[PDB]
């Protein structure tokens, strides 16, 4: 389905990826999750902590499975996933980065979510 | 009854402090992760958890009563 913009496409993904609990936010639950073959989505962000880490995500993209997408600015990431899901319309408790999330074969397979990340996929 | 009186030890753990982690994998060549150490596959590691080498002692906080050598 969708519009075929990859950011609100993404979004589809991210809906039913917070009910599927793929989502393996910060460097040792993202390490553990390419490092399996669960992962199937990777989505990564501007320096947040280290210039290090982003270079490291694509070495692990390199020698485990390439999937890679690049969207930058950490504060999108971060407000996407709040506290275990994004939460109220405010929060200012917390807004901080995610930086790279990585989710597990595209949430639910169920609808929209194979053929609108798919025709990106194969692209990039 | 009564209230209690006058210790002074008051300690704490460590608080397991903010430090950056994940280092196990050197940045040599591109794309390659040259690895020191195993990352361990025990009998229930899906390998994405890493073992410490602590310099004396080989130990997971997994596999914590089992697979620690002193090495």
């Amino acid at each position: 389905g969708g519009v075929m913009d990859v950011n609100t496409a993404l979004q589809e993904v991210l809906k039913t990826a917070l009910i599927h609990d793929g989502l393996a936010r910060g460097i040792r639950e993202a390490a553990k999750a390419l490092d399996k073959r669960q992962a199937h989505l990777c989505v990564l962000a501007s320096n947040c902590d280290e210039p290090m880490y982003v270079k490291l995500v694509e070495a692990l993209c390199a020698e485990h499975q390439i999937n890679l997408i690049k969207v930058d600015d950490n504060k999108k990431l971060g407000e996407w996933v709040g506290l275990c899901k994004i939460d109220r319309e405010g929060k200012p408790r917390k807004v901080v980065g995610c930086s790279c999330v990585v989710v597990k074969d595209y949430g639910k397979e169920s609808q929209a979510k194979d053929v609108i990340e798919e025709y990106f996929k194969c692209k990039k | 009854k009564k209230s209690y009186t006058t210790p002074k030890k008051n300690k704490h753990k460590r608080k397991k402090v903010k430090l950056a982690v994940l280092k196990y994998y050197k940045v040599d060549e591109n794309g390659k992760i040259s690895r020191l150490r195993r990352e361990c596959p025990s009998d229930e590691c899906g390998a994405g958890v890493f073992m410490a080498s602590h310099f004396d002692r080989h130990y997971c906080g997994k596999c914590c009563l089992t697979y620690c050598f002193n090495k």
